[PDB]
RNA sequence: CUCGAUGUUGGAUCAGGACAUCCCGAUGGUGCAGCCGCUAUUAAAGGUUCGUUUGUUCAACGAUUAAAGUCCUACGUGAUCUGAGUUCAGACCGGAGUAAUCCAGGUCGGUUUCUAUCUACUUUCAAAUUCCUCCCUGUACGAAAGGACAAGAGAAAUAAGGCCUACUUCACAAAGCGCCUUCCCCCGUAAAUGAUAUCAUCUCAACUUAGUAUUAUACCCACACCCACCCAAGAACAGGGUUUGU
RNA sequence: CUCUUACUUUUAACCAGUGAAAUUGACCUGCCCGUGAAGAGGCGGGCAUAACACAGCAAGACGAGAAGACCCUAUGGAGCUUU
RNA sequence: CUGAACUCCUCACACCCAAUUGGACCAAUCUAUCACCCUAUAGAAGAACUAAUGUUAGUAUAAGUAACAUGAAAACAUUCUC
RNA sequence: GUAAAUUUAACUGUUAGUCCAAAGAGGAACAGCUCUUUGGACACUAGGAAAAAACCUUGUAGAGAGAGUAAAAAAUUUAACA
C-alpha cells in the first residue's frame, strides 16, 4: 500500500503540532536543600548522589589494597575511618579502613 | 478579480459640486529629452498644446523639465494627495493631450472596484423601513393571547 | 429503485415526457399566428 | 492478558531471569550497593530479602546452604551471608534493603536505581526527610492534637 | 503551580495521628446512623401491587457451593454489603421521568483522595465518602431519607434479583476470543493467516458496514444477569448467597435490585418494604436465613427414603 | 396545538416516514400516525425542515423554531409574542355547531312521504 | 473565466432579490406579486423592480401608495369584467395617448 | 468503459441483501373423516447437518434433521488465505502432419509481491429460537386399521451474554471439555349491527370484535488529591485504589 | 480436524539515539438513491456534519508495482522445418 | 407572473469552433546607427515551455515511519553468566 | 427576392462518426446492434428537459445593481342486484 496523494503542510502542521505530540510542563521540580541545585521529588539529587558515590568509590579502592587479590572477602564488619580518628568503642575487631581525608560533614560517624 | 483586490464607496472629496466646484488636479510634471525617439511625440506637445492646456486651467501648475531620458513620463498630483505616475513613452501628440486631459477630470481617488454606483447620505425621507411599520396596535398593547386585570 | 436501462431519452425504453399545460398553450399560441399567416397570403 | 502475573518477562528467558537476578544479588553481597535499572532491581529486591532468611537459618542447615551456593556465584561471600550480614539483622524480621530512584544515565535514558543492604560501611546516601515539625502547618496541628489529647483526659 | 497529596509537608509525628483522627471520625460516622427509626424518619407506608423498592450495591467475595434437599449441586456467589447508605432522593418532577431516584453507595473509601465538590456533598451528610453511587428508580411510596443505613436481609430467600456490574477487562483483543470466529487452518498452505478476520464486506458497497465485528478492546462494560435467587442469608456478616455466577472480578462492586422478569412481578407483597430496619425489629432475626429446598450443614445427611 | 393537526385525503395511514439507523437491517418506516403518536411535534417539524433551503443555516433557522403538543406554552417564551398568524385553513362548522336562525334560512329542497318509516 | 461568467448571474441573482422584496413589501399590504407589477403597467406606471424594491425599505409610505393604486386597478378590472362594455371605464383605467 | 494490467474455477473466512418461503407462525379451499398430504393468501424476526468418490460447481451414495430453500452481491470476498483445476517454459500416450510443430483429448511436474496516505469500520448497550418426552389419550375422529389439536409439566440442543466452586488444560491467573442467566408483538382472515338498494350484506359506508406495544422496562448518570506507588484497568493515553507514600 | 487454549522467545507498543523505499495533478479527501464514456468522496435530489492525535482492520480509492506475456493489428523482427 | 449570452434600452464594437489556412502585433538577445535610470529605427538568430513514465540539480510527501544497536556488576583492576 | 457564382494562380488539412426524425435492408417487426438514403443536431456559446455531447429554445461575441420575451411543471381510481 502506497500513498495515493502528497500531504500538505497544513495537514502535517495539524498532526505534529497536536497537544498530544507537543511536550508536557514538569511541576515536580525542586530545589535540594543541601546544595541548592534542582531535584525531582520522587527522585535524588543528582549532586548529592554524585559525591557520595565519589567517596564511595575512593573507599572501594582503600578495600582493594587490603585484600589484595579475589575471593578474599572477609567474614567481619567494616569501618572507615579519618585522619583524626580512632577506633571506637563498638568498632572493636573489625575492618578499619584508613582513609587519608577529613571526614565530610555530611558523613556522620555511628 | 473583485476578491483579489480592494474596494471602496462612491464619494467626492471635500463634497465637490455641492457648493463650488474645484479642479482636483493640482500639479503636472512632464520629463521629456531633448533627443530621443521615445520623446518625440512629448516635444511636440510641449511646442503647441502644453501652452493652450495651461491656460484652460490656471489653478494646475505645470512643470517641464528637459533631461536626458529613456522613458518619458507624466506625474499628477492631486489636492488629495494622491500621486499617479504615467508614461508617454512613445505616444503620439493627439494620445497624450487625450491623457493629460484625463487626469485634469479626474479625482484622485483609487481606481478601483466601486460597489455601488450611487452614493448617498439621506436615503430615506419617510422612515426607514422596520418590523412594525405596517403593524396595527392593539388597545391596551396587549399580546396575543394575553390575560389582563388578572 | 426507478433505474432507466441506458440513457434516458435514446433507444427501446426510454423515460416517458409527459404534457404540461402550457407546454399546449405554448403551441396553440403558435397555431393561431401562422394560421392568420394563411389568411394575408391568400389576397 | 496479564492478571494477577507478579513476575517479570527479563533477559533471554526465565533461566536467563534468574542468571540475570543472581549476577546483581552476587555484587549486592560483595558492595552492599549496586546501582542498576529500576525494573531490574525491584525484581531482584524480593530474592535479596529471602536471601537473610536463609542465613539465619544457619549454615548448618543443608537447605540453607544449597541455596546460598546457587544464588552466590562467588564462593567467598556465602560466609559473609552466614556471619555478617544475618547476624546484623538478627533483631530485624524485615526491611533489610532499602530501594530508592535515582537519575536516569545518559546513554540510554534508562529509569534507573540504588539498592543497598541497610546498615552498611558506606557513606550514607541522601535520604529524602520529611518537612521538619517546627513548620507552620505541622505546628498547627500539634496543638490541635494537644487539646484533643487534653479534652480526652478530662 | 505545583501539586500537592495530604502527606506532603507533614512531620513524621503528625502523620500517625492524622491517620487516627480521620479514622476514628469515620467509625463515629458510621456508628451515628444505626437507628433510623429514632432520627424523624419519613413516613413508611405499606407495600402496594406495582411499586418498586431501593436496592443494594454488595462486594462480590468468591463462589461456593450448594447441594439442595433433592441432592443436585448449585453454586452461589457470594455478595457482601459493607457501608452501604441512601444519599439523596429526587422527586418524580424532579427526575424527569416516569420514576423517581433513589441515590445510594457503598463502600467506604479515602477522603484524601476525593474532589472536593463530593467531600463537601458528604460533610453534610454526615458520612464519609463512597467508592460507587448507584440510582435506582422507585414509587412515592417507597422513599427513604437519606443517610438510612442498608443491610443484606432487604432481601430474602426465595427472591429474584438483577446483578450488574462491570465485566472483567481483557484488553484489546482479536475476532477469534472476542466474536467466536473460526479462523483459518494451521496448515494446508496458509500464509500467515490463522486468526484474521477474513473478509469483511463485500466488495459492491465500497465500504464497511457499522457495527462490524472487529478486533478491539473487550470487556471492562457493565452487564446485568437476569433471573438469580436468593438461597441464602447471613445476618452476621451481611452476605446474600446468589445462584450462579455474576458479572465482575473478585472483590467488585455490585448492583443488586429485584428483578424485572415478568415472571417475578408482584412478588414482594411479603417482603420488607420500604427496606429492612433492626432498630425498630419488635424480634431480630436468626444467624441465617435458608430456603425450603436448602439443606443446612448441621442437618443430617440425605436419605432417598 | 401540533397534537390536533389535520391532515387531507388517507395521509394519516399511506404517508410513510422513512429513516436509516445505519446498521445493517436498520431501515425503518412508521406511518405517520404511528410517528404522530409517538411524536406529536414531529409532522410538522419534518415538514419545515424540508421547506428550509438546503444549506447551513437550516440548522440555525430550527433552533428559532417552538412547537408544543398542546395550547399550554412557557411563560417566558409567552411574554415576548408579538403578533398571531391568521390559520391558513377555514375550519369547518359541525352540524350542531349552526344556529337555529342559518338552519331555518336554508330551505328544505324534497318533501318526503308521510307514510316513510326512515 | 468565473469573474467573466459571474456578470451574468449577479444581474441575475439582482433581479431574483428585488422580486423577493417587493414580494414582501405586497404582503404586508395583502397583495401578490403579478398583482401589483402587472396593474402598475395598467396605470402608465414604468418602476421598475430595483426602484420599487428601494421604495419599499426607505419610503414605506409611498410604497402603500403604489399598492392601493394597483389594488384599486385591479378592482375595476374586474368590475369591466362583469360588465358588457356599456358601463364607462374606470377613472384610473384611461389611457394618456401620445401621437 | 478498461489491454502505460478491472488478477480469472472451486473451496476456507466473514457474511450484506431480495422473497419467487425449505422448516418454524397465522389463514382460505380440497376429490380435507382422523393421521399424513395437494393448493393458494400472509409472514424475511430466527434457523437451514455431518460424511465416502470427484479440482470440482453440480451429481450419486451413506447416516441424520423441524428443515438440509431459490437467487443477487465484479459467477460477493486472493493489498485476508488456499492453487487441486485451468493457463507459459519440461515430458509421455493416442491421433494430425514430409518435418518443425499441433490437438475441445488424457497424463506427471511446475515462484501467488505489497511497511496502509485517504474513505469506511473497530460494544447496532439489554425482550431467543427450536426439537423431544410425559400428560391430555388410546380421548375427538373412525367400519376397521389407525391416530390428533389446545391447555399443562418437564428435560435438552443451538444462539447471545457472563463466570471459575468443582472437573479438565492449568495454577497468585488465563481457559473449556465445565457452570449460570436469557422477558413483547406483527394482520392473511373469521365474525356482529346496519344503509346506499326499507330483505340481505364484516363496511375503500358511518361502525363493533378477535386486534396490537409512544416496544416495555433495564443499563449508564458525582469530579483538578493525583508528583509517586499498586492494580482483578491498560498498546500509549485514560481509568480504580493509596485511612497500605519504609 | 471436532475446537481451540496456555506459556516462553521474536516481533510488537512506549522512552532515548540514528534514520530508508516504492508512491504522490491539486485537495478544504462523508452516506443513500439516481444520473453519466454504461460501476461517483467531487454531477442532480435528499440525509449527515465542531476541531484533533494514537492504536487496529483491509470493503473501496476500477489501490502500488511492471507502456498486458492472452487476443488482434504492423506490407515490424527473429528461431526452427521443408517437395 | 417567473424565465437566456434571443430582442430592445445607455455607451462601445476586429474582440467565443478541432485539424488546416490568412493576417495584425511582440518579450529578450546580438549587430549597425541612435539613445544614455534603459530607449528608437532597421538587420540578424542556439529567438519564448503548466505536461514527452523527458535530462541534471535542489527540496518536499510517504516519515521522524520501516529498520538498525551495547551480556551483568564493580574499585574499570577484576569477577560472574552464557 | 437576393449577392453571390464561375474561371485563373498557389497550398495544406480532413478521407478510423455519434444520436434523433423519416423511407428501407439484415437480425428476432432485440439491442446504446449493423448497413444505405433525406434532413437535423453534436464534435462552438447560452437557456430548458433533475443530473445530461445527439431532444426543445437560441446563435456573432463588450460594459450596465434596466426592460420585454422563447423553450420550459403529468394526469388518472374501477365490478351489488330481481
Ligand atoms: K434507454
Ligand atoms: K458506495
Ligand atoms: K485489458
Ligand atoms: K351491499
Ligand atoms: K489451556
Ligand atoms: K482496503
Ligand atoms: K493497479
Ligand atoms: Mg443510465
Ligand atoms: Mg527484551
Ligand atoms: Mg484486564
Ligand atoms: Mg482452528
Ligand atoms: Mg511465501
Ligand atoms: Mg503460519
Ligand atoms: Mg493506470
Ligand atoms: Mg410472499
Ligand atoms: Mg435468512
Ligand atoms: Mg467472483
Ligand atoms: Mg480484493
Ligand atoms: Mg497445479
Ligand atoms: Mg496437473
Ligand atoms: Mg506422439
Ligand atoms: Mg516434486
Ligand atoms: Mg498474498
Ligand atoms: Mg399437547
Ligand atoms: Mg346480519
Ligand atoms: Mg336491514
Ligand atoms: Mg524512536
Ligand atoms: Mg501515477
Ligand atoms: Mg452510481
Ligand atoms: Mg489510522
Ligand atoms: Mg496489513
Ligand atoms: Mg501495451
Ligand atoms: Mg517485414
Ligand atoms: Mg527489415
Ligand atoms: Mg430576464
Ligand atoms: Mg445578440
Ligand atoms: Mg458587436
Ligand atoms: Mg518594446
Ligand atoms: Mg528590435
Ligand atoms: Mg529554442
Ligand atoms: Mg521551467
Ligand atoms: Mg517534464
Ligand atoms: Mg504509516
Ligand atoms: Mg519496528
Ligand atoms: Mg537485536
Ligand atoms: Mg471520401
Ligand atoms: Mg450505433
Ligand atoms: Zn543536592
Amino acid at each position: 500500500a502506497a500513498p495515493k496523494n502528497r500531504r500538505t503542510i497544513e495537514v502535517n502542521r495539524c498532526r505534529r503540532r497536536n497537544p498530544q505530540k507537543l511536550i508536557k510542563v514538569k511541576n515536580n521540580i525542586d530545589v535540594c536543600p543541601e546544595c541548592g541545585h534542582l531535584k525531582q521529588k520522587h527522585v535524588l539529587c543528582a549532586y548529592c548522589y554524585e559525591k557520595v558515590c565519589k567517596e564511595t568509590a575512593e573507599i572501594r579502592r582503600q578495600i582493594g589494597k587490603q585484600e589484595g587479590g579475589p575471593f578474599k572477602a572477609p567474614t567481619i564488619e567494616t569501618v572507615v575511618l579519618y585522619t583524626g580518628e580512632t577506633p571506637s568503642e563498638q568498632d572493636q575487631g573489625k575492618r578499619i579502613i584508613e582513609r587519608d581525608r577529613k571526614r565530610p560533614s555530611w558523613f556522620t560517624q555511628n | 478579480t473583485a476578491r483579489g483586490t480592494p474596494s471602496r464607496f462612491l464619494a467626492s472629496v471635500l463634497h465637490n459640486g455641492l457648493g463650488r466646484y474645484v479642479q482636483q488636479l493640482q500639479r503636472l510634471s512632464f520629463s521629456v529629452s531633448r533627443d530621443g525617439a521615445s520623446s518625440r511625440g512629448a516635444r511636440e506637445f510641449v511646442e503647441r498644446e502644453v501652452i493652450d492646456f495651461a491656460r484652460r486651467n490656471p489653478g494646475v501648475v505645470i512643470y517641464v523639465n528637459s533631461r536626458p531620458c529613456c522613458v518619458p513620463r507624466v506625474v499628477a498630483e492631486y489636492l488629495n494627495g494622491a500621486v499617479r505616475e504615467e508614461s508617454i513613452h512613445c505616444k503620439s501628440v493627439e494620445e497624450i493631450s487625450t491623457l493629460v486631459q484625463k487626469l485634469a477630470d479626474q479625482s484622485g481617488l483609487d481606481v478601483i472596484r466601486i460597489r455601488k454606483p450611487f452614493h448617498t447620505d439621506n436615503p430615506s425621507i419617510q422612515g426607514q423601513w422596520h418590523p412594525f411599520t405596517n403593524k396595527p396596535t392593539t388597545f391596551r398593547g396587549l399580546r396575543p393571547r394575553e390575560v389582563q386585570d388578572p | 429503485r426507478g433505474r432507466i436501462p441506458g440513457r434516458q431519452w435514446i433507444g427501446k425504453h426510454r423515460r416517458p415526457r409527459f404534457v404540461s399545460l402550457r407546454a399546449k398553450q405554448n403551441m396553440i399560441r403558435r397555431l393561431e399566428i401562422e394560421a392568420e399567416n394563411h389568411y394575408w397570403l391568400s389576397m | 492478558i496479564s492478571h494477577g502475573r507478579v513476575f517479570r518477562r527479563m533477559g533471554l528467558g526465565p533461566e536467563s531471569r534468574i542468571h540475570l537476578l543472581r549476577n546483581l544479588l552476587t555484587g549486592l553481597v560483595r558492595h552492599e550497593r549496586i546501582e542498576a535499572p529500576w525494573a531490574r532491581v525491584d525484581e531482584m529486591r524480593g530474592y535479596a530479602e529471602k536471601l537473610i532468611d536463609y542465613g539465619k537459618l544457619g549454615d548448618t542447615n543443608e537447605r540453607a546452604m544449597r541455596m546460598a551456593d546457587f544464588w552466590l556465584t562467588e564462593k567467598d561471600l556465602i560466609p559473609k551471608l552466614f556471619q555478617v550480614l544475618a547476624p546484623r539483622y538478627k533483631d530485624q524480621t524485615g526491611g533489610y534493603t532499602r530501594m530508592l530512584q535515582i537519575p536516569n544515565r545518559s546513554l540510554d535514558r534508562a529509569k534507573m536505581a540504588v539498592i543497598e543492604y541497610k546498615g552498611n560501611c558506606l557513606p550514607p546516601l541522601p535520604l529524602p526527610r520529611r518537612d521538619s515539625h517546627l513548620t507552620l502547618l505541622n505546628q498547627l496541628l500539634q496543638g490541635l492534637r494537644q487539646d484533643l489529647r487534653q479534652s480526652q483526659e478530662a | 503551580k505545583s501539586g500537592t497529596w495530604w502527606d506532603e509537608h507533614l512531620s513524621e509525628e503528625n502523620v500517625p495521628f492524622i491517620k487516627q483522627l480521620v479514622s476514628d471520625e469515620d467509625k463515629a460516622q458510621l456508628a451515628s446512623k444505626l437507628c433510623p427509626l429514632k432520627d424523624e424518619p419519613w413516613p413508611i407506608h405499606p407495600w402496594e401491587p406495582g411499586s418498586f423498592r431501593v436496592g443494594l450495591i454488595a462486594l462480590k467475595l468468591g463462589m461456593m457451593p450448594l447441594w439442595t434437599k433433592d441432592g443436585q449441586k448449585h453454586v452461589v456467589t457470594l455478595l457482601q454489603v459493607q457501608d452501604c447508605h441512601v444519599l439523596k432522593y429526587t422527586s418524580k418532577e424532579n427526575c424527569n421521568g416516569k420514576m423517581a431516584t433513589l441515590s445510594v453507595g457503598g463502600k467506604t473509601v479515602s477522603r484524601f483522595r476525593k474532589a472536593t465538590s463530593i467531600l463537601e456533598f458528604y460533610r453534610e451528610l454526615g458520612l464519609p465518602p463512597k467508592q460507587t453511587v448507584k440510582i435506582f428508580n422507585i414509587t412515592d411510596n417507597a422513599a427513604i431519607k437519606p443517610g438510612t443505613p442498608l443491610y443484606a436481609a432487604h432481601f430474602r430467600p426465595g427472591q429474584y434479583v438483577d446483578v450488574t456490574a462491570k465485566t472483567i477487562g481483557k484488553g484489546f483483543q482479536g475476532v477469534m476470543k472476542r466474536w467466536g470466529f473460526k479462523g483459518q487452518p494451521a496448515t494446508h498452505g496458509q500464509t500467515k493467516t490463522h486468526r484474521r478476520p477474513g473478509a469483511v464486506a463485500t466488495g459492491d458497497i465500497g465500504r464497511v458496514w457499522p457495527g462490524t465485528k472487529m478486533p478491539g478492546k473487550m470487556g471492562n462494560i457493565y452487564r446485568t444477569e437476569y433471573g438469580l435467587k436468593v438461597w441464602r442469608i447471613n445476618t452476621k456478616h451481611n452476605i446474600i448467597y446468589v445462584n450462579g455466577s455474576v458479572p465482575g472480578h473478585k472483590n467488585c462492586l455490585v448492583k443488586v435490585k429485584d428483578s424485572k422478569l415478568p415472571a417475578y412481578k408482584d412478588l414482594g407483597k411479603n417482603l420488607p418494604f420500604p427496606t429492612y430496619f433492626p432498630d425498630g425489629d419488635e424480634e431480630e432475626l436468626p444467624e441465617d436465613l435458608y430456603d425450603e429446598n436448602v439443606c443446612q450443614p448441621g442437618a443430617p445427611s440425605i436419605t432417598f427414603a | 396545538n401540533t397534537r390536533h393537526i389535520a391532515f387531507s385525503g388517507n395521509k394519516w395511514e399511506q404517508k410513510v416516514y422513512s429513516s436509516h439507523t445505519g446498521y445493517p437491517g436498520g431501515f425503518r418506516q412508521v406511518t405517520a400516525a404511528q410517528l404522530h403518536l409517538r411524536d406529536p411535534v414531529a409532522i410538522v417539524k419534518l415538514a419545515i425542515y424540508g421547506m428550509l433551503p438546503k444549506n447551513l443555516h437550516r440548522r440555525t433557522m430550527m433552533e428559532r423554531l417552538h412547537l408544543f403538543p398542546d395550547e399550554y406554552i412557557p411563560e417566558d417564551i409567552l411574554k415576548n409574542l408579538v403578533e398571531e398568524l391568521p390559520q391558513p385553513r377555514k375550519i369547518p362548522k359541525r352540524l350542531d355547531e349552526y344556529t337555529q336562525e342559518e338552519i331555518d334560512a336554508f330551505p328544505r329542497l324534497w318533501t318526503p312521504p308521510e307514510d316513510y318509516r326512515l | 473565466v468565473k469573474c467573466t461568467k459571474a456578470r451574468y448571474l449577479k444581474k441575475k441573482n439582482m433581479r431574483t432579490l428585488w422580486i423577493n422584496r417587493i414580494t414582501a413589501a405586497s404582503q404586508e399590504h395583502g397583495l401578490k406579486y403579478p398583482a401589483l407589477i402587472g396593474n402598475l403597467v395598467k396605470c402608465q406606471v414604468e418602476l421598475n423592480r430595483k426602484v420599487l424594491a428601494d421604495l419599499a425599505i426607505y419610503e414605506p409610505k409611498t410604497f402603500k401608495s403604489l399598492a392601493a393604486l394597483a389594488s384599486r386597478r385591479r378592482h375595476e378590472g374586474f368590475a369591466a369584467a362583469l360588465g358588457d362594455g356599456k358601463e364607462p371605464e374606470g377613472i384610473f383605467s384611461r389611457v394618456v395617448q401620445y401621437h
